[PDB]
């Protein structure tokens, strides 16, 4: 996480698997491949943390 | 209150920040999650975020931003008065 | 009966070949993915294990005995365990097998699926008989014993399509081509220097006459005309398969009808 | 360990041939592809199903059983 | 693990329609159908069979996502004619077709001797 | 530097990411189990009683 | 399949492509502390057991172990094992004269599960009994696994 | 009482909390549980 962008807001999609899934072009941003990298994902607990997230 | 600019001198940007944008929708979604008054005609809405928009599109947000300046002043803004054009 | 037509090339116990002219590429498509992935089958589906002392282990076994191909001719008349009213399995939508096999000799024993026991009541009907395909008599090997070793265990097999786990699968390779000649330029032959040397003839070249060598390309044409290949694991006739992949695309249709006309009462 | 029971690509039943494509390897003295033609594998992904496979059961049943009986 | 069951694909679950049939806003005596627990088996048999009418302007299918089995067919049709009376028309030139075909190959398969 | 700038957090997720050519720039695919795992305290308002009292 | 990815055929999966199995070894000692405190295999009881786990404990068996070809599910205890406890110690209430034992058990792992395959019992250089409890699994190729 | 199995005689022995771990016949010290008689159910996929 070298930079600001690769921490970024995504929306949640609910799927059937045991993996995230992204769009092919937001791989860039954060230098990421699918040979096995992982990545981590955060919750808000709060209306204002959420809509900043949302808006920032 | 020699920290208190009056009004007819501030010289800050009269446009709203992207921070203070997201703040202030923020605050009034926490208010508006917490039973709070709302001012505007809900066409049908269940989003604290989304009825905290149309607020702030229809300026009916009854929230101050005080601007702080690197030596303790503050400009105090309306959000009314405030230009949201980002 | 002016409808799709059908000529028979080759008719066999395990691959029928036929030409499908005067039909639709989407209907083709749509008959081998039917025969492919929703003809109903009959295979073993759980498996009670009494005794192993194998050097395999219990899922091995089971997955290698779910992959047995067992005869499903009068599979119609088997019922879903699903839509059945019973509490785990019986007589009506359910066959009960059993296998017993011990190392009463010095030498290894091969355990087969021609040892496999039907113990329960068929009512007449012709499934779960395992299909034997070979000269020897002898089935899929299922295992090998050494002496001292046992393997006693009890199959239930149900009723299911290949869409719901491959062993349900009726149906091998499906030869499916048209357009020999690419008279429809449906392709871009990928050459080095001619394309015509490089790849080579189809087989079935011979039954479509060659391009005129100078005539415009025809913008008119639709592919129709295609040479298709049936093969069978042997759990149904191959003429079989064919018919009820014909019968399952028919009745999906006809599904959708009738719940357009439940919607349209409502 | 064992002969396969399908062939992974189409399907096709291979597990009923492990013994006759050995007769054949020693027996007929036939070489693996006039084998594999013979018991009547065609398409190349059946081909290689028997003719990678290692049999590694032989092995495992030189250890003596852990349970008698 | 959270690898869904297998008979998801074709099993219609509790509350769940075959059909859910919309009307389109976006041009008009246009409707969307989805099709619930169906693939492209059915998806591009039927709009194919669309596409031959004359009355029919718009015929096209898509599936969102192949995690899930549904998928959705957009009909439009000229003015007067009812896009469910053109899917009826195609599903009933299917099922015409279809055992046309069954009969052939029976009548076809029967003159055999080897099988 | 170990506890105070950085320190493990909750309500996070990791695991392997994937391409989907069927999502959104902005939408990611979250497993059903760390979906059921990780939580938002959502406040309990007229707009949104009906629904709370469901997932209860 | 973009950046790195690749599609696999489920009915292949189905058919038996690229799955293995999965041994898991466990190992549990009966330690004896001093000539006083000494541990033992058991199977512990609501009534004279102390924090005990909240799993089940219905598949061990009188020496604390479960046999061979039984299948485990996540928190289910496959070493059952008790360590007596000194008195004058009360913890969260709930200790009472009939508690004398206290629970050391080890656990299946939160996200594994499988059949157990072999436990051995023997003894180590100490002359302590101590187990080896082993647990298979199928692993099948999944859209997470690498290749 | 339960079953066990010497690790490399193959004798069944019955033995109790107070018996120690050993094979009474050859002297080994390493025994394997017998294999639990009650049915254990597989799925065939
Ligand atoms: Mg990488
Ligand atoms: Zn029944
Ligand atoms: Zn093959
Ligand atoms: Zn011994």
């Amino acid at each position: 996480s070298l930079h600001k962008m690769s921490m970024m807001a995504h929306r949640v999609k609910v799927i059937p698997y045991s993996t995230f899934r992204l769009n092919l072009s937001v791989t860039s941003p954060y230098n990421a491949d699918f040979d096995g990298d992982e990545m981590n994902l955060h919750v808000p607990q709060s209306e204002e943390t959420r809509a900043e997230l949302s808006q920032l | 209150k020699e920290k208190a600019i009056p009004k007819d001198q501030r010289a800050t940007t009269p446009y709203m920040t992207k921070y203070e944008r997201a703040r202030i929708l923020g605050t009034r979604a926490l208010q508006i999650s917490m039973n709070a008054p709302v001012f505007v005609d809900l066409e049908g809405e269940t989003d604290p975020l989304r009825i905290a928009m149309k607020e702030l599109a229809e300026k009916k947000i009854p929230l101050v931003i005080r601007r702080y300046l690197p030596d303790g002043s503050f400009e105090d803004w309306s959000v009314e008065e405030l230009i949201v054009d980002l | 009966s002016e409808g799709p037509q059908v000529k028979i090339r080759e008719a066999s116990k395990d691959n029928v070949d036929f030409i499908l002219s005067n039909v639709d590429l989407a209907m083709a498509n749509s008959l081998r993915r039917v025969m492919i992935a929703e003809i109903p089958t009959l295979a073993i589906d759980s498996v009670e294990v009494e005794t192993n002392t194998t050097v395999l282990a219990d899922e091995f076994i089971a997955h290698r005995l779910g992959l047995i191909p067992l005869q499903s001719m009068d599979i119609e008349q088997l019922e879903y365990s699903r839509d059945c009213f019973c509490e785990d399995h019986c007589d009506k939508c359910s066959v009960v097998l059993t296998l017993q096999a011990f190392g009463e000799s010095e030498s290894t024993t091969n355990v087969y699926s021609k040892d496999l026991v039907i113990v329960s009541n068929l009512m007449g009907r012709n499934i779960g008989h395992p299909i034997i395909q070979d000269k020897e008599g002898n089935g899929v090997l299922i295992c090998k014993l050494r002496k001292g070793q046992e393997l006693k265990l009890t199959c239930v097999a149900k009723k299911g399509i290949a869409k719901e786990h491959a062993k349900w699968g009726p149906a091998a390779a499906i030869e499916f081509e048209y357009d020999p000649w690419n008279k429809l330029k449906h392709t871009d032959y990928w050459y080095e220097q001619d394309s015509a040397k490089e790849w080579p003839q189809s087989k079935n070249c011979e039954y479509e006459d060659p391009p005129n060598e100078g005539d415009p390309f025809d913008y008119k044409a639709q592919a129709d005309t295609f040479y298709m290949n049936v093969e069978s694991v042997g759990s149904i006739p191959v003429d079989q398969v064919v018919v009820r992949g014909i019968d399952t695309l028919q009745k999906k249709v006809a599904s959708i009808l009738l719940a357009l006309t439940q919607m349209d009462q409502d | 360990m064992i002969v396969p029971v399908r062939c992974f690509s189409c399907g096709k039943v291979v597990g009923d041939k492990w013994e006759s494509y050995l007769n054949l390897l020693q027996e007929d003295e036939l070489d693996e592809g006039t084998a594999l033609s013979r018991l009547g594998l065609k398409r190349y992904c059946c081909r290689r199903m028997i003719l990678t496979h290692v049999d590694l059961i032989e092995k495992f049943l030189r250890y003596n059983p852990l349970e008698k009986r | 693990m959270n690898a869904p069951d297998r008979f998801e694909l074709f099993l219609l679950g509790e509350g769940e329609s075959k059909l859910k049939i919309d009307p389109d806003t976006k041009a008009p005596n246009a409707v969307v159908i989805t099709f619930e627990k169906e693939d492209h088996t059915l998806g591009n048999l039927i709009r194919a069979e669309l596409l031959n009418d004359r009355k029919v302007l718009f015929a096209a299918y898509k599936v969102e996502h192949p995690f899930f089995a549904r998928f959705k067919l957009r009909i439009q049709t000229t003015e007067g004619y009812d896009p469910k009376d053109a899917l009826k028309n195609a599903c009933n030139s299917i099922i015409n077709k279809l055992g046309a075909l069954k009969t052939n190959f029976e009548t076809e398969w029967n003159l055999q001797t080897l099988a | 530097r170990g506890n105070l700038m950085g320190k493990r957090v909750d309500f996070s997720a990791r695991t392997v990411i994937s391409g989907d050519p069927n999502l959104e720039l902005d939408q990611v695919g979250v497993p059903k189990s760390i979906a059921k795992t990780l939580t938002y305290p959502e406040v309990v308002t007229p707009y949104n009683i009906d629904r709370l009292t469901q997932l209860v | 399949n973009q950046e790195d990815s690749m599609i696999m055929n489920q009915s292949s999966i189905d058919r038996g492509l690229f799955r293995s199995l999965f041994f898991r070894s466990y190992m549990d000692q009966e330690k004896k502390y001093g000539m006083s405190i000494t541990e033992t295999f058991e199977k512990p009881q609501r009534t004279n057991t102390l924090r005990m786990k909240h799993g089940t404990y219905d598949k061990l068996d009188d020496d604390g172990l479960i046999a061979p070809g039984v299948r485990v599910s996540g928190e289910d205890v496959i070493i059952g094992k008790t360590t007596p406890i000194s008195p004058d110690e009360e913890e969260l209430g709930q200790r009472t004269a009939y508690h004398s034992k206290r629970d050391a058990s080890t656990p299946l792992r939160s996200t594994e599960n499988g059949i157990v395959d072999q436990v051995l019992v023997t003894t180590n250089q100490d002359g302590l009994k101590f187990v080896k409890v082993r647990v298979r699994t199928t692993k099948i190729p999944q859209i997470g696994d690498k290749f | 009482t339960l079953k066990y199995i010497c690790a490399e005689c193959s004798s069944k022995l019955s033995l109790s909390r107070t018996d120690a771990v050993r094979c009474k016949d050859c002297g080994h010290r390493i025994l394997l549980k017998a294999r639990t008689k009650r049915l254990v159910q597989f799925e065939a996929r």
